[PDB]
């Protein structure tokens, strides 16, 4: 994957500079609100023991990565659907057309959707993405895995999101912008240019989470073998 | 949703929003604060 | 129960003596520092519009009387827990080895304890309670209500505490000793034998609140039976 390879190079460069060991750390000078992601996972449900992993994006679209390696997406209009087969082939349809071969997967997706809207908090609700729907091709969850400390979510657009269980902090890494958005315990949102974090440094909390991110990107790259 | 639909693991629940909790406590009646 | 009955008889007896309508009052002679209580409510927050009422006891333990008549107590060790169901069933768990059944109620307590610890003052800070922990079973909030002028707190050890909102005076009534402790506006604390207040008298401030206390205790019984 060319996107993962870029993200690895970006993270290694900033981490190798030891951003938190500067005499004067100026994390604020690396902020660039113009690089705020357009998409991130706002909710997720790990039912992988039975059905798979369902999730919501920040535009209120929902998707499910079923255990058979297929993916079903429900756009925020509540009817349009995108079906991704094992080999990546994409097809477009609706809940209204009533495609019989997908009825069961549609029903499961709606259970995921209803469970998320009824029980789960929407991450990033206090912030607005970069651009609108027209400029925004809806991504899908390509792969994911859970660790002791976080869940790792790799979207098809190259973004890698990491949600930490302990303190609810989250990272959204975009290799196209060479940027990282950090959500702290208070739910404050900040987007930084990785090149500027290298130049001006950053606090230890972000620095350590960026070291964690690099370990997870290596893991994502090794699993692609 | 469906009754038997019982996910074992999921993201942060709505009740786990301490910013909203600590707030409503400030708007509700409580014992004496420092002053 | 019988503790409320004993208290009502004690309050009726002292009020019937009109302790503030005396030619001479010697309130200090009615003091008995042997009856200083072991437990009282130091903090509380009324979230009953959604979850219930949380509170802190003087030993820094925490409790919550949820809207479903269940209770959860966090001892001063910071880990041990006690869960009193609606049917009195008591269960002694810990935040570490806690069932997924109580995850929500455990989290909500922590929020109560967090808000109380950082935002609210500790009533009875200058106090040194009686005894200690040995044979000192931690009490729990059996019931509570609030009027326009005060909040009435009934503990499981029979004690009844009344905090007056506007002037911050507080009564701690112990039926086992026929004693009352009064916390005045200056946060001073004095423990009296109700029977001695009959014999020596008291200021109208304490007498008027003991009249109010009796009507509150009559209310606690009108609900019990």
């Amino acid at each position: 994957d060319c996107h993962l390879s870029d993200m690895l190079q970006q993270l290694h460069s900033v981490n190798a500079s030891k951003p938190s060991e500067r005499g004067l750390v100026r994390q604020e000078e690396a902020e660039d609100p113009a690089c705020i992601p357009i998409f991130w996972v706002s909710k997720w449900v790990d039912y992988s023991d039975k059905y798979g992993l369902g999730y919501q994006l920040c535009d209120n679209s929902v998707g499910v990565l079923f255990n058979d390696s297929t993916r079903l997406i429900l756009y925020n209009d509540g009817d349009s659907l995108q079906y991704i087969e094992r080999d990546g082939t994409e097809s477009y349809l609706t809940v209204s057309s009533h495609p019989n071969s997908l009825m069961k997967k549609i029903t499961l997706l709606k259970y995921f959707r209803n469970y998320m809207s009824e029980h789960l908090l929407k991450a990033g609700a206090n912030i607005t993405p970069r651009e609108g729907d027209e400029l925004a091709r809806l991504p899908y969850l390509r792969t994911w895995f859970r660790t002791r400390s976080a869940i790792i979510l790799h979207l098809s657009n190259g973004s890698v999101q990491i949600n930490f269980f302990q303190d609810h902090t989250k990272l959204i890494l975009c290799p196209l912008m060479a940027a990282v958005t950090y959500i702290d315990e208070k739910r404050d949102f900040r987007t930084y240019r990785l090149s500027l974090l290298e130049e001006y440094g950053c606090c230890k909390e972000l620095a350590s989470r960026l070291r964690y991110a690099r370990t997870m990107v290596d893991k994502l790259l090794s699993s692609r073998s | 949703t469906y009754e038997t639909f019982d996910p074992p693991l999921h993201s942060t629940a709505i009740y786990a929003d301490e910013e909203e909790f600590s707030k409503h406590c400030g708007l509700s009646l409580s014992s004496t604060p420092p002053g």
